[PDB]
RNA sequence: GUAGGAUAGUGGCCUACCAUGGUUUCAACGGGUAACGGGGAAUAAGGGUUCGAUUCCGGAGAGGGAGCCUGAGAAACGGCU
RNA sequence: GAAGAUGAUCAGAUACCGUCGUAGUCUUAACCAUAAACUAUGCCGACUAGGGAUCGGGUGGUGUUUUUUUAAUGACCCACUCGGCACCUUACGAGAAAUCAAAGUCUUUGGGUUCUGGGGGGAGUAUGGUCGCAAGGCUGAAACUUAAAGGAAUUGACGGAA
């Protein structure tokens, strides 16, 4: 059954993505899907998304640009302490000087380089590059 | 707890050095010693009003609460005058970075002031071995609703 | 077509598609004001109406349930919702 | 050697141990 | 899902799953059941004296054609009987029957090398005094 | 998709957008409910009362047209019965396999659908005792069923 | 209790007369000791009386049968043929 | 659980009388350990894998068991039976 | 038609072939619990590519057939749609390849979950437990031995293959 809906709409984004197209269309639209992606179209690896507001659960179609190579879920959502962050982003970025490790963190969601700056960790959603 | 047999033991059941006296008629009937446990656990009334004796009771009793303040579930009340609770909790594997549900089987005094069952919520305060197994008495009881009030027959 | 507008696609495309695979999903049904040719009074009767359905001071079946829409009966007339 | 008779010849190898060990016990 | 459970609270399947899979490696489980004490005649041990019983020629494997002069070796701290090989050219005619030889194992932890039909240990001592030391010219061999 | 089955069959209802609805509506909500009310007392399951005030009735949604469920205006009415609807249409579903296989002892697949009715029974059950719909320690025990349902 | 695994009836013959021959007769002393319905009066009381008996406690009738069953297959089957000869007779 | 005894003292530690409990697939109980536990050690992308009788800490033992004397402290063995 | 009988042939004495024929094949009551039980492809969910054909249901044609002066229902045609058994083209991708719309969305490695495998033999063997009336089924080693066993494809050779 349907166990992370976040991990289909960034599926759905890679996908589009690879195939080139211009736009993707998400259900079901969560609140963790709305903030990971104002991250990733924060840092331009998206262009505008718009929530389709049907009665049940959103729909979301995200205009992909050309900017993004892949975006994905780590599942489960592992806990990170603020000192193996850097694990995470030598395991999963394809470079130090760019790619975002995105954390679910009380703070709120968000990459980890303001993680970093806000001294605040948590657990891990996902990555962008 | 007012009733229900308090002397029901060969040995008559008494707070020590608590002396009533049958000369001068006391103006409250059957004098009894309570005491406040600490840490913001408020004695019952049922324990200060009641007429159980229980030696072992945090309130009434000679124990004293101090050192850790568990909570857990109850999942055995077929003792007489003790529990068995469940303190179910996670342990963390580092290799796999990924816990695992565990459980430890407490088994607590609980005096007669609480009446407590399965399913209960209960927190419990270390003092010294009140049996081979037994470091513990309940001193709160946390299920007030239990969602037990809805499920009876209608009409 | 690698490009296309999502928010807002055509109305022949959004005819053509399922009822749950729409943008927002909505029932194609409707309801009827039929009368009989006997009595003067309306009754409102789903499209898909399961249901033998007869007016209040009636005796008569208005539609006779099928596999999908009703399927409405003997000359009575209807007007949509 | 087919497997299928292979088979055979150590289930007949199995019935002739365990006649020989109800035999000894 | 590629198989295994993923879940945070999923690691006692991962650990149990591991751990029943960990078996179907040789040396974990030669190691856990330990078949080094059990068997394998030096009980986990790296050398073993014994006393030569006879002199063997073992018959190369094919495609090799050679006689191979092992001894046969009975061990002082089992009694086990073991083939060894004297590993240089003559050097059978440093042995005898019936002395004390210091054997070690063989290159491959058990597994009979090269072309020598189930000899896996070798003759390093005879005598205590060193057959690499008696084929070159270095030591004498003691008479008693 | 279906939890005792392989079919994968996407058949519902589509409920409209509008939650308030549907403008050509001229009955009241209180009408509405004592329809509701009278069907209820001529002993009608929630679905029946829905279906006939969908067809006959303009009743789109009751949840919209009122501002409750049928289940929930029939509980406020008094009218909710001893066991849920659909747990009761498994209920009788399961015992009329049961008196069919007590003749036909050779239905190999009765059986085995028997098991599934069963088992689909038992965790409808399950989740009425936990929202504390059904009493605890309900059970339904496959001997007294027939009974339980009529 | 279960007091036997599997002889059942016929733990009072003990260890004798072999394991198969008590099986099938624990097959059958279970098949004429059962209480069966009757077809007359709908009750649970029909007893063998001396194989080929079976007589019912309430309403005392008294039905042929076979030795052990009150309906051997035979017997059903022929009751079967004789109905369908009847009416391809009769009709 | 109640009461006593015993202890330096809690306590089924033991006794007397009652109650029938207590642990377990979240692995109890049993079996093996060529297991003393730990600080630690080897290998080092990261994660790990393996070792730790051994200089520090804690335990246990003085050929095997048991019992005790003296003493603040021992069930001591370069003390006794 | 196992077994068994018999007739021929064959170097040895092709068991193939011919004629019989028990168990069996069928059925009732009870057992067994395995198959190359195969799609050698666990189950749920999402996305990624074009196409036509078909099965079931639904919707729409001022379509054909029942031409009877604006001709019910069925059958058929066309277009959609949902669900299914599959199929054709391509290789975005995957793969050691054969090939695969899943065996893709995998070193740019994490949707959920169960089971299984760890070089070839020994060996599905020994033993223990348990199930079965038995046959056997489930569980299931070790000692020892060994440098390959194997998978896919290429060239050749060979075929009582074309
Ligand atoms: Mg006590
Ligand atoms: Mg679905
Ligand atoms: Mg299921
Ligand atoms: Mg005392
Ligand atoms: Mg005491
Ligand atoms: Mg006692
Ligand atoms: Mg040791
Ligand atoms: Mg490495
Ligand atoms: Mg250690
Ligand atoms: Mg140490
Ligand atoms: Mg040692
Ligand atoms: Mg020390
Ligand atoms: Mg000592
Ligand atoms: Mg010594
Ligand atoms: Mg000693
Ligand atoms: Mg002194
Ligand atoms: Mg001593
Ligand atoms: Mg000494
Ligand atoms: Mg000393
Ligand atoms: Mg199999
Ligand atoms: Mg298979
Ligand atoms: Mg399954
Ligand atoms: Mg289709
Ligand atoms: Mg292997
Ligand atoms: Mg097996
Ligand atoms: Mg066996
Ligand atoms: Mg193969
Ligand atoms: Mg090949």
């Amino acid at each position: 059954t349907r166990s992370s809906v976040l991990a289909d709409a960034l599926n759905a984004i890679n996908n589009a993505e690879k195939t080139g197209k211009r736009q993707v269309l998400i259900r079901p639209s969560s609140k963790v899907i709305i903030k990971f992606l104002q991250v990733m179209q924060k840092h331009g690896y998206i262009g505008e998304f718009e929530y389709i507001d049907d009665h049940r659960s959103g729909k979301i179609v995200v205009q992909l640009n050309g900017r993004l190579n892949k975006c994905g879920v780590i599942s489960p959502r592992f806990n990170v302490k603020i000192g193996d962050i850097e694990k995470w982003t030598a395991n999963l970025l394809p470079a130090r000087q760019f790619g975002y490790v995105i954390l679910t963190t009380s703070a709120g969601i968000m990459d980890h380089e303001e993680a970093r700056r806000k001294h605040v960790s948590g657990k891990i959603l996902g990555f962008v590059y | 707890s007012t009733e229900l047999t308090v002397q029901s033991e060969r040995a008559f059941q008494k707070q020590p050095h608590i002396f009533n006296n049958p000369k001068v008629k006391t103006s409250k009937r059957t004098k009894r010693w309570y005491k406040n446990a600490g840490l913001g656990f408020k004695t019952p009334k049922t324990a200060i009003e009641g007429s159980y004796i229980d030696k072992k009771c945090p309130f009434t009793g000679l124990v004293s609460i101090r050192g850790k303040i568990l909570t857990g579930t109850v999942v055995s009340t077929k003792m007489h005058r003790t529990i068995v609770i469940r303190r179910a909790y996670l342990h963390y594997i580092p290799k796999y970075n990924r816990y695992e549900k565990r459980h430890k089987n407490v088994p607590v005094h609980v005096s007669p002031a609480f009446r407590v069952q399965v399913g209960d919520i209960v927190t419990v305060g270390q003092c010294r071995p009140i049996s081979k197994t037994v470091r513990f008495n309940v001193v709160k009881v946390s299920a007030a609703a239990g969602k037990a009030n809805k499920q009876f027959a209608k009409f | 077509v690698l490009v296309q507008d999502l928010l807002h696609p055509t109305a022949a495309s959004e005819a053509r598609k399922h009822k749950l695979k729409t943008l927002v999903q909505g029932p194609r049904s409707y309801f009827l004001d039929v009368k009989c040719p006997g009595c003067l009074n309306i009754t409102t009767v789903f499209s898909h109406a399961q249901t033998a359905v007869t007016c209040e001071s009636c005796s008569t079946i208005l539609c006779t349930p099928t596999g999908g829409k009703a399927k409405l009966s003997e000359g009575t007339s209807f007007r949509r919702k | 050697m087919r497997a299928k008779w292979r088979k055979k010849r150590t289930r007949r190898l199995k019935r002739k141990r365990r006649k020989v060990r109800a035999r000894s016990k | 899902g590629k198989g295994k459970p993923r879940g945070l609270n999923s690691a006692r399947k991962l650990r149990v799953h591991r751990r029943n899979n960990r078996w179907a490696e040789n040396n974990y489980k030669k190691r856990l059941l330990g078949t080094a004490f059990k068997s394998s005649p030096f009980g986990g041990s790296s050398h073993a004296k014994g006393i030569v019983l006879e002199k063997l020629g073992i018959e190369s494997k094919q495609p090799n054609s050679a006689i191979r002069k092992c001894v046969r070796v009975q061990l002082i701290k089992n009694g086990k009987k073991v083939t060894a090989f004297v590993p240089n050219d003559g050097c059978l005619n440093f042995v005898d029957e019936n002395d004390e030889v210091l054997l070690a194992g063989f290159g491959r932890k058990g597994k009979a090398k090269g072309d020598i039909p189930g000899v896996r240990f070798k003759v390093v001592k005879v005598s205590g005094v060193s057959l690499l030391a008696l084929w070159k010219e270095k030591k004498e061999k003691p008479r008693s | 998709g279906r939890m005792h089955s392989a079919g994968k069959g996407i058949s519902s209802s589509a409920i409209p957008y509008s939650r308030n609805a549907p403008a050509w509506f001229k009955l009241s909500s209180e009408s509405v409910i004592e329809q509701i009310v009278k069907y209820a007392r001529k002993g009608l399951t929630p679905s029946q009362i829905g279906v006939l005030l969908r067809d006959a009735h303009g009743v789109t949604q009751a949840r919209v047209i009122t501002g409750n469920k049928i289940m929930r205006i029939l509980k406020s009415n008094g009218l909710a019965p001893e066991i849920p609807e659909d747990l009761y249409y498994l209920i009788k579903k399961a015992v009329s396999v049961r008196k069919h296989l007590e003749r036909n002892r050779k239905d190999k697949d009765a059986k085995f659908r028997l098991i599934l009715i069963e088992s689909r029974i038992h965790r409808l059950a399950r989740y009425y005792r936990t929202v504390a719909v059904l009493p605890p320690n309900w059970k339904y025990e496959s001997a007294t069923a027939s009974a339980l349902v009529n | 209790a279960k007091r036997t695994k599997k002889v059942g009836i016929t733990g009072k013959y003990g260890v004798r007369y072999g394991s198969s021959l008590r099986r099938q007769v624990k097959k059958l002393e279970i098949q004429q000791h059962a209480r069966y319905d009757c077809s007359f009066c709908g009750k649970k009381t029909v007893k063998r009386g001396a194989a080929g008996i079976w007589t019912c406690s309430c309403c005392k009738k008294t039905v042929a049968g076979g030795a052990y069953t009150v309906s051997t297959a035979a017997a059903a089957t022929v009751r079967s043929t004789i109905r369908r000869l009847r009416e391809m007779v009769e009709a």
